[PDB]
RNA sequence: AGCGGCGAGUACACUGUACUUGCUGCUUCUUAGAGGAACAUUGUGUGUCUAACACAAGGAAGUUUAAGGCAACAACAGGUCUGUGAUGUCCUUAGAUGAACUAGGCUGCACGCGUGCUACACUGAUAUAUAUAACGAGUAAAAUAUGCUUGCAUACUUUUCCUCCGCCGAAAGGCGUAGGUAAUCUUUAUCAAUAUAUAUCGUGAUGGGGAUAGAUUAUUGCAAUUAUUAAUCUUGAACGAGGAAUGCCUAGUAAGCAUGAUUCAUCAGAUUGUGCUGACUACGUCCCUGCCCUUUGUACACA
């Protein structure tokens, strides 16, 4: 074992628990695939 | 004046000086560029009244260029790691060293030489 | 003094709050301040299988930011801004002399 | 192709067209009878 | 005394600061002729024919740039000046003279005096292109 | 030492926990209020940090959990609404019922308005899923709240 | 070529599969010809014809 | 051509009252006769940006660089060597990939610097990073620029 | 009072067919120092006769290929254009140029049966003659604008066969006729 | 943050100018905290004189002022159980279909098919100077010394973002620092380009074009070999505007030109947003195609 804290293996999701498809804007470290239906409840309201 | 014979075709008369020294050799024209400056041709004048001091100045000058203030970074071939030096040869015998390369990669036998062989990219064409 | 938050009435009603106040204190009060809206933008695509017309929603969040000056003590007003502040409002403390 | 050399209304094209001759050579000729495109003198 | 005025047209903004002088009217410190293309020049020197050379003689004008496309800018600073002008007419030297002046600038031009409400629309989803489309297959 | 717009979306992380949290254990009551059993809530909290349409929605998927007939379960949680005030309800059950065919139901009464951002405001949503025999069933509940004043109502005395 | 006077007198309509097509009635000698016209046009306009005898459509 | 009809009245104060272009070759040419600077030697095997990737065909671009420098430290009262290649910044075409803006050269300016430093034409303090003209440049160019403005009057 | 290029107050007009004039609308309203006004120009069909004429040869000059939207090096050709036309013949040129428009020559076209023009969709249609013949003249051959001048419109001013223009006619009128 | 004043003027006008250093009348100007303003408004006309639309004008706002988002009734047996400790059923589990570690592949090519980038040039290729923006986004690790013999254990700040500076080297990048958890520092009294003007050439596959490979220096990564990226030199392919065929297009929109964000240890030729250059036109229709409604004929209803 070698953790490494830089590159795919560094971090993984908090919710969805895959690092796949993780936006890292904001530093938010939350998978896109759980943001689609957590965008209303973080508060981040959909307008145009 | 015009259609001028030397060891490469030169041809070049009544277009520049510069633009008919890269045609013999060093086309990418920055190496022929500054051995022109450094054997200090006019290049505002065109190619047709070249005379021959002025074609010993720039192979005499093309002729190792190390001793002379051209950069080593600029000079191609600045390795071609070996037990010594070598510097860049123009035409021919470049052709030659190139080739010497190559047969040299092909004895080699290493992942890209066998691609050369094949005929085939370096890093890779992606023909999928 | 300056108040952070997102949503725009609460930050109002705060801000008319502390001009109130500043009235009713007789302080040396500097003007309010109104900063620049920031609006926060992200992209996201729907479809969370690649099947479909891969359409794009934006996502935007709008901070509100503003500031005001007081030459009071500390202590009263910042007992006034507990006792007529919302949980959910960000407010620092910054005092002025002359 | 190109035959035009440089031995033997002033603008630069219809010089040109006249004495068969390229245009910076023909730019060439203009300042040496005078003494990137400019409005007529 | 002194007035100042403001100018909007696309992204670029443009302020006039008009004041009494000796003619002094400098495009901050570039002057109004070293701006390079003519083309503009010719613009920027529209107005000051309509009004007159006397006039300008007595204001000095302070023209700060701040960015801007060559044409948004000019135009900015045509609607500037054109503000500033009225409101000095109306404030300080004449308004007799400014009624004409109005007059005449409405006749000319509309542009002049407000500028247009044209501007890049956010470019929708579909294509590169601001209301074009990806090409598309079978 | 934290900037505003990261701590903001430390704030809203938190509060999704938060939320998610609230729907695992909030099970035996509705809407009682939040903290900013509650010894408890607020032990866990501190250690881990260091008419109702929520309530309707929960009844009735105990309802629809407890094995009770489906269209009952409906009925009287659509008289439930109703009697606390709502001008109407819509319930989809989504899901087995009965069938390997998929299949769904629909029940209109009230004004449901439908669209628009005046409709985004003064109606809510509820969404949840069950677990069943053969898989899971999809419950969406809609009440709109009933209406400022709505502006599509003109009258004048 | 060789281009001879007609006068548009009324525009009695629009036709074509496009819509830029009106119908006008030109002026010969032979005050009748059916044409046709693009973009807009006025009462009392003068215009440039073809042939003498190409009879037109009317739709 | 080059002179144009001015209705405003000017101040000719400074050498923001004449054109850059023109001023900037006759800076260049009086730099040239004074021989207050090298060419450099160094200078001649480098091009000036990466961008331009070949020779700038010129032989007076070290010149014309020198006279643009203190140019744009009048314009702008503190910058710096980015901030010139930035404002020089070019088109570096990576061949089929499509063309993208490139800086220049940062050493030629900083040798350019060193020799404005060396002729005294500007000073570094801690105040005011960024490059500004001493006082006596600043009325060497004041007294250049007077001079030319009068030549091309008159 | 107002003139052109500071150059031309362009006080004599020729009447043409006096809808020509009307259409470029030539006036001291729209007299303007130089060429390339920004102004709005699709917010009904009556205002595009509006746009002044100098104003619509250089927004149509800029379409070929690359340079479409420059516009800039569009008013130098159309300048120089100016200048040597000046040059071949001692007189007012807005007026030259004007007669040449007007002479383009294809009143005539057939689709289908054969139909008149608008006057505005005429000087529209000669605009895009004057574009095409400048863009067949500038393609390589070793010349510039001069040459497109000199051998494309002033041909299409005098009627000459070598123009895009009259060789067009020809054959539209020559399918025209094998037509009906 | 701007408009101002004066304490001193840097040189000149003449009986302030470009620029600094310090305080404060004021807030239309940099900005939003709300509200109003625009409603075929008015008149000349079209209309079963009712529902409507046109011309001209005031007006920033006369096709709802335009771009956006919500998308009913219901369905596809359309895509996803590879997004989840959401998910039934069937299957694996010690020689795991759990997990961890080394290397390789998704990048290989006889070939075919979609989206794109660069070009086939003189309105062009190349260098030099001027005038230039917004959305932006930004802080469980280095090094040192001690003991053992560079590595391990032990303790001190935070080295773990963009960075201005002064240099080192064309460059890559590095060195020690200003600033900032942020309209203050990058940076924004400004970050780009198509332009603009003068100069080399001057439409000859050429100097266009940059595929290809060779020689290399630096960073990203314990790892760049299948040469990540990259400053330089050399290498010099097709390409003279593209057949049958096909896509997008109604005003800051086509088209061209650039630029921020996404994933990033590194890498856009992708997507999205921002800005610039502001065009050729329609101003309507069913001829092609795709839908809607009415009538009719059906021996079809998985239509």
């Amino acid at each position: 074992v070698h953790p490494k804290k830089y590159g795919q293996g560094s971090r993984q999701c908090r919710v969805c628990s895959n690092k796949h498809a993780i936006i890292r804007k904001y530093n938010i470290n939350i998978c896109r695939q759980c943001f689609r239906e957590r965008a209303d409840i973080i508060g981040f309201k959909k307008y145009r | 004046q015009h259609i001028l014979r030397i060891l490469n075709t030169n041809v070049d008369g009544k277009e520049k000086v510069i633009i008919a020294l890269t045609a013999i050799k060093g086309i990418g024209k920055r190496m022929a560029t500054v051995i022109c400056k450094q054997a200090n041709v006019d290049p505002t004048k065109r190619a047709g009244e070249l005379t021959t001091e002025e074609i010993d100045n720039i192979v005499h000058i093309m002729s190792t260029p190390t001793q002379f203030k051209i950069p080593d970074w600029f000079l191609n071939r600045r390795k071609d790691l070996k037990e010594g030096k070598n510097i860049h040869v123009i035409a021919n015998q470049l052709d030659s060293y190139l080739r010497e390369d190559l047969e040299r990669m092909k004895k080699i036998r290493l992942h890209r030489g066998l691609r050369h062989h094949w005929g085939l990219r370096v890093r890779g064409q992606h023909t999928k | 003094i300056a108040l952070t938050s997102k949503n725009l009435r609460a930050i109002e009603k705060v801000c008319s709050d502390i001009m109130k106040g500043a009235k009713e204190k007789n302080l040396n009060v500097s003007g309010p301040v109104r900063l620049p809206v920031k609006t926060l933008r992200i992209t996201t695509r729907k479809s969370p299988c690649g099947e479909g017309t891969n359409t794009w929603d934006r996502f935007e969040l709008r901070i509100y930011k503003r500031l005001i000056d007081l030459y009071s003590q500390c202590e009263v007003v910042t007992q006034m801004t507990s006792i007529n502040i919302d949980p959910v409002v960000e407010v620092e403390v910054i005092i002025t002399d002359s | 192709k190109l035959n035009h050399a440089v031995f033997i209304v002033i603008t630069p094209s219809a010089i040109a067209e006249k004495y068969k001759v390229n245009l910076s050579v023909a730019r060439a000729v203009i300042n040496h009878l005078a003494d990137s495109q400019k409005l007529y003198t | 005394k002194r007035v100042q005025t403001f100018g909007k047209k696309k992204t670029a903004v443009a302020v006039a600061t008009v004041t009494n002088g000796k003619g002094l009217i400098k495009l901050n410190g570039k002057n109004l002729d070293l701006v390079e293309p003519y083309i503009l020049k010719t613009k920027v020197y529209e107005p000051l024919w309509l009004i007159g050379s006397g006039k300008l003689k007595n204001l000095d004008i302070r023209i700060r740039v701040k960015g801007g496309g060559q044409t948004s800018q000019i135009y900015a600073i045509r609607q500037a000046i054109g503000k500033g002008i009225i409101s000095y007419y109306q404030k300080y030297v004449d308004e007799s003279t400014k009624k004409e002046l109005k007059d005449v600038l409405l006749r000319y031009d509309r542009s002049l005096l407000v500028g247009d409400t044209r501007r890049c629309e956010p470019k929708k989803f579909g294509g590169k292109g601001a209301r074009a489309r990806y090409q598309k297959s079978y | 030492p934290i900037s505003k717009k990261r701590k903001f979306i430390n704030d809203g992380v938190f509060q999704a926990e938060l939320n998610e949290f609230l729907a695992r254990i909030l099970a035996e009551d509705g809407y009682s209020g939040v903290e900013v059993r509650i010894r408890e809530l607020t032990s866990l909290v501190q250690k881990r940090f260091f008419l109702c349409a929520m309530a309707q929605a929960e009844s009735l998927r105990y309802k629809l959990l407890k094995g009770l007939a489906v269209r009952r379960a409906c009925y009287g949680v659509l008289r439930h609404i109703m009697e606390s005030g709502a001008k109407g309800c819509e319930v989809i059950v989504s899901g087995k019922l009965r069938a390997q065919r998929a299949k769904s139901m629909k029940f209109r009464d009230g004004y449901l308005i439908s669209t628009g951002e005046p409709s985004k405001r003064f109606v809510n949503t509820a969404t949840r899923s069950a677990q069943l025999k053969q898989g899971v069933l999809g419950i969406k509940v809609k009440i709109m709240l009933p209406t400022s004043i709505l502006p599509d109502n003109i009258s004048v005395l | 070529e060789k281009s001879k006077l007609a006068k548009v007198e009324k525009v009695l309509g629009r036709t074509g599969s496009r819509g830029g097509v009106i119908q006008v009635r030109a002026q010969f000698m032979g005050r009748f010809l059916i044409r046709n016209v693009k973009g807009p046009v006025r009462e009392g306009d003068i215009l440039a014809l073809l042939e003498t005898e190409r009879e037109a459509r009317r739709l | 051509r080059l002179l144009e009809p001015v209705p405003f009245v000017k101040t000719n104060n400074c050498i923001k009252d004449v054109d850059a272009d023109l001023f900037i070759r006759s800076y260049a040419t009086h730099l040239k006769l004074h021989n207050k600077i090298t060419y450099p030697k160094w200078c001649t095997f480098v091009k000036t940006g990466k961008g331009r990737k070949l020779a700038p065909l010129n032989e007076d671009w070290y010149f014309i660089r020198a006279s643009s420098i203190l140019r744009r430290l009048y314009l702008h009262p503190d910058i710096g060597v980015g901030f010139l290649r930035r404002q020089f910044s070019s088109k570096q075409r990576r061949g089929v990939a499509p063309n993208h803006t490139s800086l220049a050269s940062g050493k030629i300016l900083r040798s350019i610097l060193q020799q404005l430093e060396n002729l005294g034409y500007v000073e570094q303090n801690p105040k005011k990073k960024g490059r500004r003209l001493t006082t006596k440049g600043e009325n060497a160019i004041n007294n250049f620029a007077r001079y030319i403005n009068k030549k091309v009057y008159n | 009072d107002i003139k052109l290029f500071k150059k031309w107050s362009y006080e004599e007009i020729n009447i043409a067919d006096l809808s020509l004039v009307d259409c470029i609308a030539v006036s001291q309203k729209a007299c303007v120092y130089t060429p390339h006004t920004a102004g709005r120009y699709q917010k009904k069909r009556f205002r595009k006769a509006l746009c002044p004429i100098v104003e619509r040869l250089v927004n149509s000059m800029m379409m070929h290929g690359r340079n479409n939207g420059k516009k800039l090096k569009a008013i130098r050709i159309v300048a120089y254009a100016f200048e040597i036309i000046h040059l071949m013949t001692g007189e007012n040129p807005l007026q030259v140029f004007v007669n040449a428009v007007q002479k383009g020559g294809p009143r005539e076209d057939s689709t289908r049966q054969a139909v008149d023009v608008s006057p505005l969709r005429r000087v529209n249609q000669a605009i895009y003659l004057i574009c095409t013949g400048a863009r067949n003249a500038a393609f390589r051959n070793i010349k510039s604008i001069s040459e497109c001048l000199a051998e494309e419109i002033i041909n299409c001013a005098n009627e000459s066969s070598s123009s895009y223009a009259i060789k067009k006619k020809d054959e539209i009128e020559r399918v025209a006729k094998a037509n009906r």
